[PDB]
């Protein structure tokens, strides 16, 4: 199957105040394994996985460097954005970016990805062909411009084949036990005045739950996540349904009722 | 613009009256990042509450998850308080203990 | 491995 590797870059400007938080936070199969914040004491970039701490010192000194070289990148365009806004820096603003890889089945590249928002929308964007940018409105219009004259995009496309495929596969060899882990839901049922079928402490968080109102996926903290979905039955009429609970995690399908 | 937080306030083990366990507030779809997040009970804040740590989602908006310890009784309620700028007054959100 | 940002927005 694919595989993928993503970073999630936040800057939110502090009205009278030179830094801006930076908070830059790391993905490989949507799983956090690395994350930085400018808020503590003495920040540097930490591992959130396990397989992380298979990685020397020169790695996290580098990455801490280069994060605090993008938090002043984030400020500088913060700046920028004033200007072509017409804003104030009294107000606190919100910059955002995602980017890195998708490895096909084939374990070439198969989509890079470099986009950016402003106060929580579509900004711009690098476009599939890691050549041209789509611009969201008449002020990305400026900075299109701007990173046409400098060619920017070359530079993007250069990570996006360079390190980040070769990075994605080397988390891939350091991470392969964990990454590949399945918990198995426990699953139950509960009536009310109403029954209620629940999902409880799998991993991933995909799952299909199927009898009705439903929640939206939910992490317990505890590395497992949480859902249910429920009917309104006929008050008299007992196991009024099956609850069929889906998840890859499961060596068959569950069944339950009330 | 500003996303209004959507909140969830559930156990991360299934209740037990007198067991030790863990109340979670989760808080998602919300812009601007900066949101201010508490846990009561009866009516009264409880302190220590820890943050997660905040990231955000496909489509920009943001998302976290505070979680402090509780022992569910028969009889104390518990709910959860968000502030945040995309709402005129913070909103309060019962901890119903079968949702 | 992080991505190093190019020119200013």
């Amino acid at each position: 199957g694919p595989h993928s590797m993503r970073y999630f870059e936040t800057a939110v400007s502090r009205p009278g105040l030179e830094e801006p938080r930076y908070i830059s936070v790391g993905y490989v199969d949507n799983k956090e394994f690395v994350r930085f914040d400018s808020d503590a004491e003495n920040p540097r970039y930490e591992p959130r996985a396990p397989w992380m701490e298979q990685e020397g010192p020169e790695y996290w000194e580098r990455e801490t460097q280069k994060a605090k070289g993008q938090e002043q990148w984030f400020r500088v365009s913060l700046r920028n954005l004033l200007g072509y806004y017409n804003q104030s820096a009294g107000g606190s603003h919100t910059l955002q970016q995602m980017s890195g890889c998708d490895l096909g089945s084939d374990w070439r590249l198969l989509r890079g990805y470099l986009q950016f928002a402003y106060e929580g929308r579509d900004y711009i964007a690098l476009n599939e062909d890691l050549k041209t940018w789509t611009a969201a409105d008449m002020a990305a219009q400026i900075t299109r411009r701007k990173w046409e004259q400098s060619g920017a995009a070359e530079h993007y496309k250069a990570y996006l084949e360079g390190e980040c495929v070769e990075w994605l596969h080397r988390y891939l060899k350091n991470g392969n036990a964990t990454l590949l882990r399945t918990d198995s839901p426990k699953a139950h049922v509960t009536h009310h005045p109403t029954l209620r079928c629940w999902a409880l402490g799998f991993y991933p968080a995909d799952i299909t739950l199927t009898w009705m109102e439903l929640v939206e996926t939910r992490p317990a903290g505890d590395g497992t996540f949480q859902k249910w979905a429920s009917v309104v039955v006929p008050l008299g009429k007992e196991q009024n349904y099956t609850c069929r609970v889906y998840h890859e995690g499961l060596p068959e399908p569950l069944t339950l009722r009330w | 613009i500003q996303k209004t937080p959507q909140i969830q306030v559930y156990s991360r083990h299934p209740p037990e009256n007198g067991k030790p366990n863990i109340l979670n507030c989760y808080v998602t779809q919300f812009h601007p990042p900066h949101i201010e997040i508490q846990m009561l009970k009866n009516g009264k804040k409880i302190p220590k509450v820890e943050m997660s740590d905040m990231s955000f989602s496909k489509d920009w908006s943001f998302y976290i998850l505070a979680h402090t310890e509780f022992t569910p009784t028969e009889t104390d309620t518990y709910a959860c308080r968000v502030k945040h700028d995309s709402m005129a007054e913070p909103k309060t959100v019962y901890w119903d203990r079968d949702m | 491995w992080l991505v190093t940002n190019g020119s200013y927005l």
